[PDB]
């Protein structure tokens, strides 16, 4: 790898579950997007694949969502369109059959089996991601623009953290860093019994 | 002689190089990328300069586009004969273009390298990799090309050194006015090659390099001299150091102190290498060799 | 100040291989040093016959020199890993306390102060940064020592001396004699060669005895002029490999 | 690197005591061989009346690179009628990577137990290696004084610390295994030191 | 001087002046010219 | 780079011999014009301080941690300019928060 | 190990905010643009600030600095805002945070307030006089002053106990700092260092602080530990 770039979203208040959106960098120029959660839990999905899949289909509108423009003329903004030209060209080990398919219903489906019918497979699975791709943002499913959004500044955060324009994050530092009284500490437990004591009967 | 010996390779020289993927032939006036048009002025008069060597027509529609920076050449005291020579006489297998000669400021100083066919056609060797891709191995290889210096010495700063020696009186007297270079790297083949170097004295800090180049004695004395730098000021009796040596050269190569080091110094010891570490690997190889 | 106000105008010109940044630091860091005349006004105050910090540190009993001006004259430039106090609080800052780009030397690591007169806020935190250094430092020096211990203990067990005074492994030699000279390391005591550094000249007039006229002491002398010779010869040869 | 072998080449021959069967060349000549012919020989005799050939193989050149151009080469020269007893291969150090090259190099010396087939890289050679400050002085002993050595001592060959027969310094002083090598080393602790290993197969 | 190596045998062996070792005699040398230059005619001159 | 009017997406660059031609999943491929020869320039420049700050400077003088110094703004006549050493070159660019920018365009 | 690491003397963890109510306030609000109505590329063409609450990119502004002291008034007066809501500006990069989190360390901390308006006032007169002939410009100008509005009476206050921290941020005396906002914060160590610099234009400060604060109990144990 050459960095990783994690952000785990979490709505609403700390008692709400976490989403944990890892956005790596391979060092054969591959973006992958790991959800690292209950569904795509190890499946490292190319970015141009969610990009599509939530109903982005034109490629230059893709690589705007990253760069936010597609006409200026800034060096930054120029070597970002390399990098993400390159990654659009990766031909990714998994994903391969699947990842150059126009139809936003063969790109869901494959998913589906590596986790009208289809329609269904669709609804299903989408609104899974919807549900799991950045709750900070919403779960409506209508807001998926904004998620696309969100996600492209993501991106860019991370590629200009590439270029050295600015600084890794730094771990040590307590401005990214919060302290997390006894209640958030017993409610992680909490969940794990109280399902679990909740489970044992259903059966 | 620090200056000359610092290895000065090509890329450290180049201000921006491009890859253009075209042709220069007075057939067909191929058209150049816009930019580099501007070329066409000095493209054909080092050809009036320099007839004797003219395009072989092996063109691999493969082209570099190379500026030089003046400040550089002048602060190495480089000359660009040197640069194309040595260019030429390692890059057979290309088309080099003295292009821009020496000029005032102002006047960038050009190169342009065609690739003939002779690299792109051995693609088919290995595996059918497109010749873009070949290419750009070509151009890597290109920038890495030693100009001067030896290989693998990074830099090298003159250093005032204090060395006695035994004058005309037969009085053992210090100097400190002795002076010598002490590099970055570890070469002593090359430095042995390089005149203006005393190769009977090259000293280096690899163990490596001293057993490779020397011997296993060489070796040894090296792992002394290391440890005792390494230990500081309060280091041990040197009684220990040779210890350390000693085993660690007996079989005539240098060993480690770790488990292949074991495993060669004492192979039948089933129990000792066992007690050290990976109990039931040992056991299982020992068991299976009897 | 007047480093400072060189930087300001630009005429701060890096030698070749360093930044403009490094040449800064290093000329800063030169220029924030105790000119060692800060030692005359603290030997003026005190009693050399009755000060017992003083005599404690002079004796070598306990204390240092260092110990003493950071106690009385001042603590001076804080240096980590051979450098300032590096801006880690944001992209220019150094602490809460000091503007983004700041000049000044205070907001690099210089305690004015002394700990008998009692540092500020900043000078504190840039003592305790130095302080958890040395800690931290101290610990990890330890951790990494044990390992290798163990290694190079089960390395070189099995070199054990035997009745020829060698060291070998179960019959095989390492060793033709222990330390090349069969000494124990507990029982040695440093001396020193007098013929070794003396001239030719110096060497006769010294050890030639010319009491009796006989080829005894001519041979004598000239033994002595091998051993001084080959001893020489054998460590200026240590010299030209180290 | 090869004006260096030229002129160090020699001394390594005058080391070994032997004596040069054919006149000498002018650097230019001999460099001149090196390109149209791929190699430079030597031919010198021992004290014994061995005959041994050396053998200078710039980059390059066709039996670096193919095995059978070796081969023929090995095949012919060891059919000469010369008393061969040696027959050194100096090649770059690339070359001794090359598996083929080396495969050619160990049938052979099973074809001719009797004669000694070794491969060296250039830098063996680059240098008069006995001069150099941080090489001991190596020395062969006859096998009666080590016999004697390890009588004296309750010692078995065996026991004795090994010293590779590709070691710089013994190549230059032209040991071969089984035999026995005395190193007169510089000791901090004691000035002077002496120590006899045993000389083990050449690596490769 | 001559003897000095004979500390790394017995005393049998000195007596009978058995061959020494090399070795042996450059683990001695060291110590040999130290007691050459301490014990030298001039510096023991009032020595019995 | 390029994209097929027929459907946005990247046109994989693979030359042909005689000229440049471009090519996607979906065909409609499109030879490649003069500007297209280049395929790989680099450029060997010591930081990007054009607009690495770019944003920064803009906000540079209503920032107030930044330090400062007591020149004057040739366009406001303030009695104070803002100071800041940007980049390992140390480069002072005193600023106002009129825009007016010493030491620098 | 003593990875352990002890809160200082006036370090205090801070609750869960209410975001629902800031986020209504924010988009609400004008000079604040929904993202349904900016566009990626108006951003960077109008050179537009992101403006996020509790990590969430609600929507976009003009100006980040001025929506940012804004809103730090607003908290100031304790009208809009909480005051324990933390109120972040980037200047590298134009955002403007607003963090309600819960785990914030928090410390309370004296406002530096100036006159620099005034001040700025007075020296564009200054530089006009000296276009004319007046030659008194120097009349117009006026001495900078930065000044803390705690008074020695409210000290005493606090130690009979009638005024209580509470009441502190209840006027624009004091405000919560947490390690995020601080980094838009130029803190005078003590209030020696802000009196000795309080005509100096040079260097403005936002908060003074009391040197104690920088030490926990256990470490304020030991006296003279500086
Ligand atoms: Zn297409
Ligand atoms: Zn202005």
């Amino acid at each position: 790898e050459i960095i990783r770039g994690e952000f785990i979203s979490q709505p609403g208040g700390a008692f709400e579950n976490s989403s944990q959106i890892i956005i790596r960098y391979m060092t054969t120029g591959a973006i992958t997007i790991e959800i690292n959660s209950t569904k795509f839990s190890k499946l490292r999905i190319p970015w141009y694949l969610i990009f599509r899949m939530f109903g982005m289909t034109g490629d230059d509108s893709i690589i705007e969502q990253v760069v936010f423009d597609l006409e200026s003329n800034s060096p930054v903004n120029t070597f970002m369109i390399e990098i993400l030209e390159k990654s659009i060209h990766v031909l990714d080990p998994i994903f391969q059959p699947v990842q150059h398919e126009p139809n936003r219903e063969k790109i869901i489906q494959f998913l589906s089996e590596k986790v009208n019918a289809v329609q269904y497979l669709n609804e299903r699975q989408l609104t899974i991601l919807d549900k799991i791709l950045l709750p900070h943002m919403g779960q409506t499913a209508d807001t998926r623009v904004r998620k696309l959004r969100f996600l492209g500044l993501l991106i860019h955060k991370i590629l200009l953290v590439i270029m050295n324009v600015f600084p890794p994050t730094d771990r040590d530092s307590y401005r990214t860093k919060r302290v997390h009284g006894s209640g958030v500490s017993l409610a992680k437990a909490f969940k794990a019994i109280f399902n679990t004591s909740v489970i044992a009967p259903i059966i | 002689i620090a200056n000359s010996i610092e290895l000065i390779t090509f890329e450290r020289l180049i201000l921006q190089w491009h890859l253009l993927y075209e042709t220069y032939s007075s057939t067909k006036k191929n058209v150049m990328y816009p930019d580099f048009a501007s070329d066409v002025e000095w493209m054909t008069d080092f050809l009036e300069n320099h007839p004797l060597l003219q395009p072989p027509e092996d063109i691999a529609n493969w082209c570099i586009r190379l500026e030089l920076n003046k400040t550089t050449m002048i602060l190495k005291s480089i000359s660009l004969e040197s640069i194309i020579n040595s260019l030429r006489a390692k890059h057979p297998n290309t088309y080099i273009m003295h292009s821009v000669e020496n000029t005032a400021s102002g006047i960038p100083i050009i190169i342009r390298i065609y690739l003939r066919e002779s690299a792109f056609r051995r693609s088919t060797n290995t595996r059918m990799a497109t010749d873009e891709k070949i290419a750009v191995n070509v151009v890597d290889k290109l920038l890495n090309s030693t100009i001067r210096g030896i290989p693998g010495i990074k830099n090298a700063n003159v250093v005032k050194l204090m060395r006695h020696r035994v004058d005309a009186q037969g009085k053992l007297v210090r100097l400190d006015n002795i002076y010598a270079i002490k590099t970055n790297g570890t070469n002593i083949f090359g430095a042995m090659l390089d005149d203006n170097i005393d190769p009977y004295t090259i000293v280096s800090s690899s163990i490596g390099d001293t057993m490779e180049l020397y011997g296993i004695e060489a070796a040894r004395q090296k792992i002394i001299s290391e440890i005792r730098t390494v230990m500081g000021d309060k280091g041990p009796n040197h009684r220990h150091l040779l210890m350390y040596a000693d085993l660690m050269t007996r079989t005539g190569q240098v060993t480690s102190l770790e488990k292949a080091g074991l495993n060669a110094r004492e192979p039948s010891n089933v129990l000792l290498r066992m007690a050290l570490s990976s109990p039931v690997q040992v056991l299982t190889d020992a068991a299976v060799d009897s | 100040e007047e480093i400072n106000n060189r930087l300001l105008h630009g005429d701060i010109m890096p030698p070749i291989g360093l930044t403009t940044h490094d040449f800064y630091e290093k000329l800063q860091l030169n220029a924030l040093k105790f000119p060692d005349r800060i030692l005359k006004p603290i030997m003026n105050s005190i009693n050399p016959e009755t000060n017992g910090l003083f005599q404690m540190v002079a004796t070598g009993a306990k204390g240092s020199n260092p110990n003493m001006i950071h106690i009385m004259a001042g603590i001076g430039q804080i240096e980590i890993n051979t450098q300032r106090i590096q801006p880690q609080f944001s992209f220019g800052r150094t602490l809460v306390y000091y503007p983004r780009f700041a000049l000044e030397a205070q907001a690099y690591g210089f305690i004015c102060n002394s700990y008998i007169a009692g540092l500020t806020s900043p000078e504190f935190i840039f003592g305790e940064m130095n302080g958890r250094f040395d800690l931290i430092n101290k610990a990890l020096s330890t951790s990494s020592t044990g390992y290798a211990n163990r290694k190079a203990i089960f390395g070189l067990q099995s070199c054990i001396v035997d009745y020829y005074r060698r060291v070998s492994i179960d019959t095989r030699l390492v060793q033709q004699l222990y330390g090349e000279d069969g000494l124990d390391a507990r029982q040695l005591e440093t001396v020193r060669f007098e013929t070794i550094m003396l001239s030719d000249q110096e060497l006769e007039d010294k050890f030639k005895y010319t009491g009796i006229q006989s080829p005894l002491f001519e041979e004598e002398f000239s033994r002595l002029k091998k051993d001084r010779d080959k001893y020489r010869q054998i460590f200026l040869n240590v010299e030209n490999f180290n | 690197a090869m004006q260096k072998l030229f002129t160090y080449i020699y001394e390594f021959i005058e080391y070994r005591k032997m004596v040069l069967l054919e006149e000498k060349v002018p650097y230019d000549k001999f460099v001149q061989m090196v390109l149209n012919t791929g190699f430079f020989r030597i031919n010198a005799e021992t004290l014994n009346h061995g005959i041994v050939s050396v053998f200078i193989f710039g980059a390059n050149g066709k039996y670096v690179h193919h095995g059978g151009d070796m081969r023929t080469l090995l095949t012919n020269t060891l059919n000469e009628k010369k008393h061969y007893e040696e027959l050194i291969l100096i090649v770059d150090k690339p070359v001794l990577s090359k598996k083929n090259i080396l495969d050619i190099i160990v049938e052979q010396r099973a074809a001719n137990p009797t004669i000694v087939i070794n491969i060296y890289p250039y830098h063996l050679f680059c240098i008069n290696i006995p001069k150099v400050s941080a090489i001991p002085k190596h020395k062969l002993i006859t096998q009666e004084e080590a016999q004697e050595f390890l009588g004296r001592e309750y010692l078995q060959p065996q026991d004795l610390m090994q010293i590779s027969a590709s070691d710089p310094p013994v190549v230059w002083l032209g040991g071969r295994p089984g035999d026995f090598v005395q190193i007169e080393r510089p000791s901090e602790t004691a000035m002077h030191a002496v120590v006899i290993r045993f000389i083990t197969k050449s690596k490769i | 001087c001559k003897n000095l190596p004979y500390v790394f045998i017995n005393n049998i062996q000195e007596r009978l002046q058995t061959p020494i070792p090399v070795y042996l005699k450059r683990a001695a040398a060291l110590m040999r010219m130290l007691i050459r230059i301490e014990l030298a005619t001039v510096k023991t001159l009032n020595i019995t | 780079m390029k994209i097929c009017k027929a459907c946005s997406s990247c046109m994989v660059r693979t030359y042909v011999d005689g000229n440049i031609i471009f090519r996607c999943s979906c065909g409609e491929s499109v030879q490649g014009d003069s500007q297209n020869l280049l395929v790989s320039s680099k450029v060997y420049h010591t930081g990007e301080m054009e607009d690495k700050y770019k944003i920064f400077i803009k906000n540079a003088p209503f920032d107030p941690t930044n330090c400062q110094i007591k020149k004057d703004c040739p366009n406001c006549h303030l009695d104070y300019l803002t100071q800041i050493c940007i980049g390992s070159q140390k480069i002072i660019i005193l600023v106002c928060r009129c825009g007016y920018m010493s030491n620098r365009g | 190990v003593g990875m352990s690491k002890q809160l200082a003397i006036t370090a205090n963890v801070c609750t869960a905010g209410e975001v629902l109510s800031l986020k209504q306030r924010l988009l609400s609000d004008p000079a604040i643009q929904q993202l349904a109505d900016v566009s990626n590329k108006d951003i960077v063409r109008k050179g537009l600030a992101r403006v996020f609450i509790n990590g969430e990119w609600i929507g976009c502004c003009t100006n980040a600095f001025e929506l940012a002291q804004r809103y730090r008034m607003f908290r100031r007066e304790g009208k809009i805002v909480h005051p324990h809501t933390t109120i972040y500006w980037d200047s590298m990069v134009d955002e403007v945070e607003f963090w309600l989190d819960v785990g914030r360390l928090t410390r309370p901390l004296l406002i530096v307030d100036n006159n620099i308006e005034k001040y700025n006032q007075a020296c564009y007169k200054a530089a006009e006089a000296r276009k004319k002939g007046d030659k008194d410009w120097e009349k117009h100008k006026i001495p900078f002053i930065q000044n803390t509005r705690f008074t020695s009476q409210m000290a005493k206050d606090i130690l009979a106990g009638t005024l209580t921290l509470e009441d502190l941020v209840a006027q624009g005396i004091c405000e919560f700092i947490t390690p995020e906002e601080a980094e838009n914060c130029l803190v005078a160590f003590s209030i020696i260092e802000l009196r000795k610099h309080k005509h100096d234009v040079t260097r403005r400060f936002t908060h003074v602080d009391v040197p104690q604060a920088i030490l926990g109990l256990a470490a304020l144990v030991s006296p003279y530990a500086n």
